[PDB]
């Protein structure tokens, strides 16, 4: 069960990390512009079974937005992004809504507000009409807070299995095996485990 | 074998391109990555165009076809000028011939929607470049094509729809003024032959999809035609009754009517008003007999979630709040529209009962709307009783917590207004949901907690009497209900929600000193309660009730001994005993509330010492200790300590401000003493250790004091009014302690907490401090820029505090600019158009802000040197990088101020701002003026910047920018013109004519 | 899960350690637990995301295992893990937890020895 979940945005939205976020678990702080689109397959566990979104995680950037509406053919599913600290990525959402529905005319498309928890919020809860007439999900999110990040997932899963009362549950955990360090790597992972303490961890004023 | 298609030397293989295509749609992993590179390597070859022919007759795979037409949009819509006419004709019949074919075969048709709808749209991109100057007969021919075949009209409704989306929706940002007025008078004109076709196949359309493409089209319409082609013809009948029975049309429709309920109408005519009326009438009755009677449990039918029923719902809240807003005041009247106002209403009621957060905002901004007009309407609020009854129970059941501020706002005075409106339904409705929280029928946390968030939401609107009675049973009912409640976590949420309420109602506590005083000494014995969440509400409580009611804490009150001040502060050791540090500071910063009500100068300096009794024991005990043995410091806590006494001094000045000074002043040497000290340690921790150190959590405690301390001394200089006492005792040891730190420390270990500070310093006493500011200057300007002069990411603190410090020290202090060596000074102007190049939105702003206030701060000094040398140095430079930014695609947000800076820049030459000529001497006649030539180089940087521009367009472009150069919004306007024609070649230079 | 005792429970971010990019990468946030096996008496860790509940570490505590602090840090542990099974294959890691706190941080290390030893019988 494989669903084609096409992403867009303007450029430095948060697609990539949000996916990135999803895939691995990691939070990327860099911004490397996506170029064209990157395929990512991510799969959910549900009390309905697994469910698959082939994610095109599109770029936002004009000039690096190689087939643009090209990536849209087959989708099922779509989300808009924009970034709530820039007014501009929110007023850019009718052109990507536009780009996208003139290619995928019935398809649930959740729109999300990245970047929340950013204390300078730009674009207000107010101002986020735009789903309405639409017919849109919206959710604030953050790929950096994980506020609200399961939620785009849950909604299109749920509209696409049509079943309202789908919910993510605990993949079964098999039992892990027993083995013992092997003598010849003790001295390679000695090394690995030295270069590992010398280097900080992360975001080390946050709460975890 | 995949790149052969790359190759261009030899004829294209549609079979391999048709496999690479494939490949990337249907493929994984490594295939459809490189696939991927090679489709986006073909597609921007810049000859691809001349293959789209081959590739749309002679392909077996419908998205290859795909790639082939936005290969064609990207010439038609950049480069189609340069074609010769016969070329253009040839791609215009082409397109109109692979349309027309697609429609004519059934199975096409059906099942080839992508290619047909992105071939309508490539058509429509002919359409913005020929029509209708060379192309005056494309729509008798569409239709006349329309009544062959009824594949062919459909397909005309789609190329209709987008061509008004295109001329009318979209073309603000991506045509010229002239362009775009064009195309809307030219569709204007034929609207009456096109309308006539929508008419028709409404009237006789027989095919459902041909009846919605139609009605798709017409919901594009209805965003620009007059009123006349809606009320003036059947169609309102139709839309209203006939396309509201069948499922298929219903949805389109009710979108439509959405839309005629925003016409712009006349407002003085009896029977527009009349069939305005009518038409809500028979979509109401639609509604009722063929989808749900008024009764209807909308909630569940919306969560069941059956075919398209959520969006029909959603459109039917857009519908009802949108007539409603602007005709409700038309049924009111009447008592013959009585049931079908009340019936529309009935359906919002049930609209908003559905679990949907994003449609219960929708709704809730039309109840917003409805209930303020009760509130100031005459003769109105009768009508809606039984509406406003089911609503307050709607919003009661829904409010969400304070922390969701937007949404408790908008439900907050919603049902403030309801209550105004009935109080006694209002207590009602609260006292029996409590009822049913203590006899446990409707018992949970998100229960008791959303009742509590209601109940607190109206404080204020019952008169005092009606106040004391409501409150007193709450209390009363949730401390039943806290006795009744077993096991500490259900004891816990009961307690947090008696805590909030009595925190909300603050008239209540001061009319009631005794309640006050009990509350205060419950919020302190709950302070030693570990349990999570009950120590943070009971301080969150505390500063709550304090900021409300601080005057009845400083006061001596009838039948006590002291002011209640006096008893917190003397037992203060034992109440916060059991506290994290954040919560001490809370405490601590709730007391310097109450201490900064105290207008006696003798008595608030005597509770504030009283008050930092405890850190400023603990504080001189640690100075002997440091004073005595520096390697005390090193002590992980020790260190601990100091920052957490640094943080309650930046807590009590936060809530006392000028008020502080007597405390700042008795820490205050030491306290830059144990910066200097703090400083030598991380200078030593990094020499032995490396760079690394700054990351360990013995440094990073250090770090934390200077970042307090600094903090602190901003936190009295931005409050501070004796600045007199900031000039003369504060400022001299700050900059002495910290600018050479600064200054003198790796990149790594400077605080851009200094900057922070700086920009407070000079933002309150600049003026006062000519060489202080020179100093700061000469400490951070190079070493700071040298850390953010080499990308656009490292060290973003201090990029931003750097930009705000200089920004203030243009503002306040542009002297010190003066001071600055020539060298100093073009690193100053490299360093504002070094802001402009980035993409952090904090950074670029205050460096057009920089640029502006520079211009205006030359402007200022007149017809001297230093004013002449900066023109003839550096005027060109922000010119050029100005025009840059508002071109290169990369700044868009920063687009406003770009032009404002740009005709202040302009405008400089216009008034004769600048004495000296711009040009050197044999460049130009030597009596040519500065304006003629600002054009000359204007027209010569644009011309190499965009050399695909004639001479023709720059020469427009720059008569019409210069003119305008008074006009902000006009002057926006050219330049948007600009940005469009740079995007294509042979843009027309009269579009800067417009007017 | 439903065969094994908790024997602790605690609130961790786990990072993983890149060695390519020289970086620690977080792998997820969430319950922390020392999960005990009634047949075999065997303890592991699992770790579960917050929202998604997805796997982010499954692997046995090793008795020769060893939590080493991390040099930025007062409240984490880093450990080679020689096999975890989290995202499938059985995978060497060099893995880092870090905790609320230095209590949190301690307390882990106090039952992650006491489920060494119960490991080693
Ligand atoms: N504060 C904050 N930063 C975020 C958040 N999500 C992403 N970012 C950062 O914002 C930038 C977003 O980068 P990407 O995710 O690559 O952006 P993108 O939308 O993929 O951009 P394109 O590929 O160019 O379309 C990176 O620096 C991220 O670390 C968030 O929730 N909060
Ligand atoms: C297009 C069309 O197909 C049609 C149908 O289906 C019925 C009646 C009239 C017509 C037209 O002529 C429309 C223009
Ligand atoms: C529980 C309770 O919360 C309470 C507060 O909060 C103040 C005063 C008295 C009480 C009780 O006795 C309740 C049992
Ligand atoms: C102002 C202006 O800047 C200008 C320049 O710079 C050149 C020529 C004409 C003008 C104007 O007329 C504007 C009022
Ligand atoms: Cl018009
Ligand atoms: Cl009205
Ligand atoms: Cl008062
Ligand atoms: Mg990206």
């Amino acid at each position: 069960v494989q669903f084609k979940l096409v992403l867009v945005g303007d450029g430095g939205t948060g697609k990539t990390t949000f996916v990135k976020r999803h895939l691995t678990g990691e939070f990327e702080k860099k911004y490397v512009a996506t170029l064209g689109v990157e395929v990512h397959p991510l799969v959910f566990h549900t009390n309905r079974g697994p469910i698959k979104f082939n994610v095109w995680d599109t770029a936002g950037l004009e000039k690096f937005g190689g087939l643009r509406d090209g990536y849209y053919i087959q989708a099922q599913c779509a989300i808009i992004m924009f970034d709530v600290t820039s007014r501009v990525t929110y007023k850019n959402v009718p052109n990507w809504h536009r780009d996208l529905v003139r290619v995928c005319e019935n398809i649930p498309i959740v729109l999300c507000g990245n970047k929340v928890d950013i204390k300078d919020r730009k674009v207000k809860a107010k101002s986020i009409v735009f789903h309405r007439k639409k017919n849109l999900q919206y959710y604030d999110i953050s790929a950096k807070s994980n506020y609200n990040f399961e939620k785009p997932f849950l909604w299109l899963a749920r509209k696409l299995i049509g079943d309202p009362n789908l919910e993510f549950v605990a993949m079964p955990a098999a039992a892990p095996p027993e083995v013992v360090m092997d003598p010849a790597l003790a001295a390679q992972y000695e090394h690995d485990l030295e270069v590992a303490q010398t280097t900080a961890l992360p975001d080390e004023d946050d709460d975890l | 074998s995949m790149e052969g298609i790359l190759d261009f030397s030899n004829d294209l293989d549609i079979a391999l391109l048709d496999q690479v295509v494939s490949t990337f749609y249907q493929g994984e992993g490594v295939q459809q990555k490189q696939a991927q590179e090679i489709l986006t390597k073909f597609q921007d070859n810049p000859d691809a165009w001349e293959k789209a022919d081959q590739i749309l007759q002679f392909s077996t795979n419908p998205q290859s076809k795909f790639i082939a037409l936005s290969i064609l949009d990207k010439l038609i819509t950049r480069k189609w000028k340069l074609l010769p006419n016969d070329h253009r004709i040839g791609i215009r019949n082409f397109v109109v011939g692979m349309i027309i074919s697609m429609c004519q075969d059934d199975e096409v048709f059906k099942t080839q929607k992508n290619l047909i709808n992105k071939s309508d749209l490539t058509l429509v991109q002919i359409l913005k470049q020929e029509w209708p100057q060379n192309w005056p007969e494309f729509i008798p021919e569409l239709i006349g094509s329309s009544s062959s075949s009824v594949n062919v009209c459909e397909n005309n409704m789609i190329v209709l729809k987008l061509l008004s989306e295109e001329v009318f929706d979209f073309s603000a940002e991506q045509m010229t003024q002239a362009k775009a007025l064009h195309l809307k008078n030219s569709m204007s004109k034929e609207f009456e032959q096109i309308f006539k076709l929508c008419f028709q196949v409404l009237e006789q359309g027989s095919s459902s999809s041909l009846i919605v493409a139609t009605l798709e089209s017409l919901l594009r319409y209805l965003h620009w035609i007059p009123y006349r082609y809606i009320y003036e013809t059947n169609i309102l009948e139709l839309l209203s009754t006939k396309f509201m029975t069948s499922p298929d049309t219903r949805a389109i429709t009710l979108k439509c009517l959405t839309e005629v309920s925003n016409l712009k109408i006349p407002q003085d005519n009896d029977l527009i008003k009349r069939q305005t009326v009518l038409f809500f009438q028979n979509t109401l009755q639609q509604i009722a007999t063929s989808v749900m009677p008024v009764t209807a449990d909308l909630k569940a039918t919306y969560a069941n979630a059956n075919g398209n029923d959520q969006s029909f719902l959603q459109d039917l809240a857009m519908f009802l709040t949108t007539y409603l807003a602007r005709n409700r005041a038309l049924l009111e009247s009447d008592e013959s529209l009585r049931e079908l106002l009340l019936n529309a209403h009935q359906y919002l009621i049930q609209l908003s009962k559905i679990e949907e957060r994003e449609l219960f905002k929708t709704t809730l901004d039309y109840w917003h709307n409805l209930v303020a007009d009760l509130f100031y309407e005459p003769l109105k609020k009768h009508i809606y009783e039984e509406i406003c009854s089911q609503l307050r129970l709607v919003i009661i059941e829904n409010m969400v917590r304070p922390e969701e501020i937007q949404l408790y706002k908008s439900e907050r005075e919603v049902l403030v207004y309801l209550t105004h409106l009935n109080v006694i339904d209002t207590e009602e409705i609260m006292i029996s949901k409590l009822a049913r929280q203590i006899d446990g029928s409707e018992w949970s946390w998100h229960n008791i907690n959303t009742l509590s968030w209601a109940i607190g939401s109206i404080s204020g609107t019952m008169s005092e009497k009606t106040e004391k009675r409501f409150v007193v049973t709450v209390i009363k009912d949730l401390l039943g209900l806290c006795e009744q409640k077993r096991g500490k976590d259900n004891k816990a949420v009961v307690a947090r929600d008696i805590m909030y309420v009595v925190g909300e109602y603050p008239r209540f506590l001061k009319a009631h000193w005794n309640f006050l005083r009990t509350v205060i000494l419950k919020l302190f014995e709950f302070m030693h309660e570990t349990h999570e969440g009950v120590q943070d509400m009971a301080c969150d409580t505390f500063i709550k009730i304090v900021q409300k009611c601080k005057y009845h804490f400083v006061i001596q009150q009838p039948r006590e001994s002291e002011p209640f001040i006096q008893t917190i502060i003397r037992d203060i050791q034992k109440t916060t005993a059991d506290l994290q540090p954040q919560q001490v500071h809370t405490f601590y910063k709730a007391c310097g509330i109450i201490i900064s009500e105290e207008r006696s100068v003798a008595e608030r300096n005597r509770l504030l010492s009283d008050l930092m009794q405890l850190p400023n024991m603990a504080w001189d005990t640690i100075v002997e200790q440091s004073t005595a043995n520096p390697t005390l410091l090193l002590d992980s806590e020790t260190v601990k300590i100091i920052a957490n006494i640094i943080k309650t001094n930046v807590a009590v000045c936060t809530s006392m401000g000028a008020d502080f000074y007597p405390q700042l002043g008795h820490i205050y040497y030491n306290m830059l003493q144990l910066y200097r000290a703090v400083s030598s340690m991380i200078s030593t921790q990094v020499a032995a250790e490396g760079l690394i150190a700054t990351k360990t959590p013995k440094v990073r405690g250090l770090r934390t004091i200077k970042k307090e301390i600094l903090k602190l001394v901003e936190t009295y200089i931005s409050k501070a009014r004796n600045l007199d006492d900031v000039v003369k005792v504060l400022v001299e040891p700050l900059l002495n302690a910290v600018l050479e730190d600064y200054m003198n420390n790796v990149p790594d270990a400077r605080d851009a907490e200094v900057l922070n500070c700086m920009t407070t310093v000079v933002e309150k006493v600049g003026h006062m401090i000519p060489q202080g500011v020179i100093l700061i200057l000469q400490s951070v300007f190079e070493c700071t820029l040298d850390m953010i002069n080499k990308d656009f990411t490292e060290y973003p603190e201090h990029r931003v505090e750097f930009y705000k410090l200089l920004k203030v020290i243009n503002e306040k202090s542009f002297a010190a600019f003066l001071e600055l060596p020539p060298a100093a000074f073009k690193l100053f102007v490299d360093a504002i158009c070094w802001a402009f190049k980035h993409n952090n939105r904090d950074v670029e702003v205050n460096g057009l802000q920089i640029a502006l206030d520079l211009v205006k701060n030359i402007e200022r000094m007149g017809n001297v040197p230093f004013a002449n040398e900066f023109h003839k140095n550096y005027f060109f430079i922000f010119v050029s990088e100005t025009f840059f930014v508002l071109t290169d695609s990369d700044h868009k947000s920063g687009f406003s101020k770009q032009a404002l800076l740009l005709m202040k820049l302009i405008s400089l030459v216009y008034d004769n701002k600048i004495s000296v000529p711009l040009y050197q001497e044999a460049e130009v006649p030597q009596g040519t003026s500065n304006q003629v030539y600002l054009s000359q180089y204007l027209a010569n940087m644009l011309s190499n910047a965009f050399p695909h521009l004639t001479s023709e367009q720059i020469a427009s472009f720059l008569s019409a920018l210069t003119k305008q150069c008074k006009d902000l919004v006009v002057f926006k306007g050219t330049l948007r013109d600009f940005l469009v024609q740079i995007k294509e070649v042979g843009g027309d230079p009269t579009d800067y004519l417009f007017a | 899960e439903e065969d094994e005792e908790v024997l602790y429970k605690v609130r961790a971010k786990l990072f993983r350690f890149d060695a390519d990019a020289k970086e620690w990468k977080e792998r997820g946030t969430g319950d922390c637990k020392f999960l005990k096996n009634k047949k075999t008496n065997k303890v592991r860790i699992l770790m579960r995301r917050d929202k998604t509940l997805k796997i982010c570490a499954n692997h046995i505590i090793a008795p020769e295992y060893t939590l080493k602090p991390n040099v930025g840090s007062d409240r984490s542990w880093v450990y080679a893990c020689t096999a975890d099974i989290a995202e499938g294959e059985a995978e060497a890691f060099t893995f880092a937890i870090r905790f609320g706190s230095k209590e949190n941080a301690d307390k882990f290390k106090e039952e992650f020895e006491k489920a060494q030893e119960i490991n080693k019988k």
